[PDB]
């Protein structure tokens, strides 16, 4: 381009780069707040949790844990942060 | 070392011309002489009040420190009232104008006042030649701590 | 392994400037780094350059002018005396009426020129033209 | 209870701040462990470009978990008696010098210590509500230095009319060119 | 990178810049070090109770809720083992591979494996004995390390 | 796993090692679960079970002999077996294994 804004990408440019290529490195996880269906109680757990998390009334799965993202059990109920 | 066998040879091990008086008692029995070393040397309490002999020692002994005063690392303790002790320096050479790491080993005469062991780091005092090799006494021994702290039985 | 970061700025100035570009992004932004390019902003080899600063060693975007020939490094830094600095600027700079020789010196980060009207030497990090 | 919330015998400009936390403690069920212990050092006065005045208060820091739980709310009622005012909670974190090659060995100086963190916790509870979500230096052809700022978009409604105030009183303490910016 | 090996991927994790995290988070700094202290009574190493913690709970980081990480903060109280856990890992691991290796001599890919992870071994433990985490003298054997393990 | 559970027993529980200790242990009730190495005679390994049977302890089978019960709970040793007085910070009773 021979001339372009290094200070000021883009956020289309920054969202598809790598999480460490970015700008200022930082991650893409975040957290959930999830209701199982046996309680009300709500359990905060990891987008990349990578393992089982439990909740003390439906205490099996309330993810699954997989190679990046964990996999939520297919009746919870979660919102962002 | 005012125990462990201060008379242990032939010979009775008492300083020079110090002359201790079997008449005109006194509440100490041992009469000891030392001297101020010179250069901002503290003479050390051992040296002030301990029964050692050490006619080499440059407190209580008749050799004087002057000279040169250098400072190296103990490698080796394993002779009586002797040291070895390593001074790492650099050389200089002019066509690649670079350096080199080069060590010469000092053989050092210790006095019994100092506990000396591998890994410190000693000051030595040019004296007369003490022996075939020896031409420096130690004259303070810096250490603090050592690193000897963390490295134990934990719970 | 990165041996140099001062080293890997100015390669990247280099060669940022020979394709023609007008901006670098320079990792990890040591402070000699910003030193260095204070100097080369000082003389008007570079112009601004903004230090982003992250929580682990920071960035340095450097804006060009087309202006900078050859920003280079002479690694090891070696022990210049009064009297070799002569000798360097005569060897590294390609005419005896401009470019500099940057000294790192107990009295600071500077070039040959400010360094011999301060009477001052130490170690050589590179040059500037 | 009027002097004995400001630890310093001078002056008068603290002294009717200090009766003004009094007078606002008429809510008994909140003024029990959370305003009642609080208590500051001094008082700087800082004159803006917009001719207004800036209040620069000092809490001592062992006490700003506490003290910035009642901030968001004291700040309020205190600039409604205190129109013409900004009122900054600073802490007064002590800047030790770093040791040159000829100074004693005095206790190493830890990091909190330093004169750079001493200046980033400045700006730290200098912007409070919001959170500093980035920082830039730029380095000026001519030689000058300005620090930018960068401030997280949530909770900025408090805190976007201080602007020029924050960086006034920043150069009154710090001495640097500062700037700031809320990216969208 | 891959000290012992060609892989130069990099597949790290990237801490966010607040250094104050994360808004959400309702529990004590105090009361998430005794849920530190309560899994490593439990057994675990510091690097499953942060695990842990990042799963079931909001803990990002401990350094960055507390005023320090987990090693530290059972060390503090008294949970501290006389082994660091990378050390500990690498110590099993050799002494897997050589129970492997008894039961398969000619396993020269075992073997060579084994050097390496024996390599690492005493690379780390000279760190370790540097600075002092370890005590000076203490030598892998490859013969008393699975008292180590237990 | 179940070497993780015996370790975690004795870092945090109480134990006793040995056939003549174990014995005693059963004797006087005071057995939650003894551990039998796989190398043990099975003469003694009949007695261990009838008393075990006769004070109502649970009895595990450790997959390796008496060396690797030795090394299994800390020591320089063969045990031939152990018991488990009390257990600490450890599942071992609750899980069967
Ligand atoms: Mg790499
Ligand atoms: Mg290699």
């Amino acid at each position: 381009v021979l001339v372009q804004d290094l200070l000021h990408p883009t956020a289309a440019s920054e969202a598809r780069k790598h999480k460490l290529k970015t700008l200022v490195q930082g991650p893409r996880s975040y957290f959930l707040d999830v209701k199982c269906p046996g309680c009300l109680n709500i359990t905060t757990v990891f987008s990349h949790a990578q393992t089982a998390v439990t909740c003390e009334s439906c205490s099996t799965i309330l993810c699954t844990p997989t190679g990046g993202k964990a996999k939520l059990s297919e009746g919870t109920s979660f919102r962002r942060k | 070392s005012t125990e462990l066998t201060v008379q242990s040879e032939r010979a009775f091990q008492k300083q020079p011309h110090i002359f201790n008086n079997p008449k005109v008692k006194t509440s100490k029995r041992t009469k000891r002489w030392y001297k101020n070393a010179g250069l901002g040397f503290k003479t050390p309490k051992t040296a002030i009040e301990g029964s050692y002999i050490d006619k080499k020692c440059p407190f209580t002994g008749l050799v004087s420190i002057r000279g040169k005063i250098l400072t190296g690392t103990v490698v080796s303790t394993k002779m009586h009232r002797t040291i070895v002790i390593r001074r790492a320096y650099l050389h200089y050479i002019p066509k690649y104008n670079r350096y080199e790491k080069r060590h010469k080993n000092v053989p050092v005469h210790v006095s019994p006042a100092f506990r000396v062991q591998v890994g410190d780091i000693v000051t030595v005092g040019q004296c007369r030649p003490i022996s075939k090799t020896v031409r420096f006494n130690v004259v303070k021994v810096s250490a603090a701590a050592g690193k000897a702290n963390k490295q134990f039985a934990k719970f | 392994t990165r041996s140099s970061v001062l080293a890997d700025a100015l390669n990247a100035i280099n060669n940022a400037e020979k394709t023609g570009k007008r901006q670098v992004l320079i990792r990890p932004s040591s402070k000699v780094i910003i030193k260095f390019l204070q100097v080369m902003q000082k003389h008007g080899y570079i112009g601004e350059f903004e230090y982003i600063d992250d929580h682990r060693s920071g960035k340095i975007v450097v804006q060009l002018n087309g202006r900078l020939n050859k920003c280079g490094v002479i690694s090891p830094r070696f022990n210049v005396k009064i009297g070799d600095i002569e000798k360097w600027t005569a060897n590294l700079l390609p005419a005896r009426q401009f470019g500099y020789v940057i000294l790192t010196t107990s009295a600071g980060i500077m070039d040959h020129e400010e360094a011999r009207r301060k009477h001052v030497s130490g170690k050589i990090l590179g040059f500037v033209y | 209870p009027q002097a004995k919330i400001l630890s310093q015998a001078p002056t008068e400009l603290e002294l009717q701040v200090a009766q003004a936390f009094v007078e606002l403690e008429n809510s008994s069920p909140e003024l029990k462990a959370e305003l009642r212990p609080l208590q500051f050092k001094s008082i700087r006065e800082i004159d803006v470009a917009g001719g207004k005045k800036a209040l620069a208060i000092f809490v001592p820091v062992p006490s700003l978990a506490g003290f910035h739980k009642v901030q968001t709310k004291l700040t309020r009622e205190l600039e409604k008696k205190f129109q013409d005012r900004h009122v900054i909670f600073l802490a007064e974190r002590r800047i030790l010098p770093k040791p040159s090659r000829t100074s004693r060995q005095v206790q190493k100086r830890p990091r909190s210590r330093t004169l750079t963190a001493v200046h980033d916790k400045i700006l730290e509870d200098l912007v409070f509500p919001t959170e500093i979500v980035g920082k830039r230096v730029r380095y000026l052809v001519g030689g000058n230095k300005i620090q930018k700022v960068l401030l997280d978009s949530k909770d900025v409604q408090q805190i976007d009319y201080k602007l020029e105030s924050f960086q006034a009183v920043y150069n009154k303490l710090t001495g640097k060119q500062i700037v700031f910016e809320i990216p969208s | 990178g891959r000290m012992h090996s060609a892989g130069k991927g990099i597949s790290s994790s990237a801490i966010p810049y607040s250094r104050n995290a994360p808004a959400w988070f309702k529990l004590s700094s105090e009361s998430v070090i005794e849920q530190i202290v309560k899994y490593a009574r439990k057994g675990l190493t510091p690097s499953q109770i942060g695990v842990l913690l990042r799963d079931a709970h909001g803990v990002t980081q401990a350094r960055v809720i507390t005023g320090n990480k987990i090693m530290r903060i059972l060390k503090s109280n008294g949970l501290a083992p006389e082994i660091p856990e990378d050390l500990y890992y690498l110590i099993k691991k050799a002494v897997s591979v050589r129970k492997h290796l008894e039961r398969n001599r000619k396993d020269k890919d075992a073997k060579f494996r084994l050097i390496l992870i024996e390599s690492r071994i005493h690379r780390l433990a000279r760190y370790y004995r540097t600075v002092a985490v370890l005590p000076p003298n203490w030598k892998y054997e490859s013969a008393t390390a699975s008292a180590l393990v237990n | 796993s179940i070497n993780q559970k015996l370790a975690l027993v004795i870092k945090s529980g109480k134990y006793t090692l040995g056939y003549k200790s174990t014995v005693k242990s059963l004797r006087q009730g005071k057995s939650k679960l003894i551990i039998i190495a796989a190398n043990t005679p099975v003469l003694r390994k009949s007695e261990l079970e009838y008393y075990a049977m006769l004070s109502k302890t649970k009895v595990y089978y450790f997959q390796g002999g008496n060396n690797e019960l030795g090394t299994a709970v800390g020591k320089l040793f063969r045990v031939g077996v152990v018991s488990i007085l009390e257990a600490g910070d450890s599942d071992i009773l609750t899980t069967l294994a």
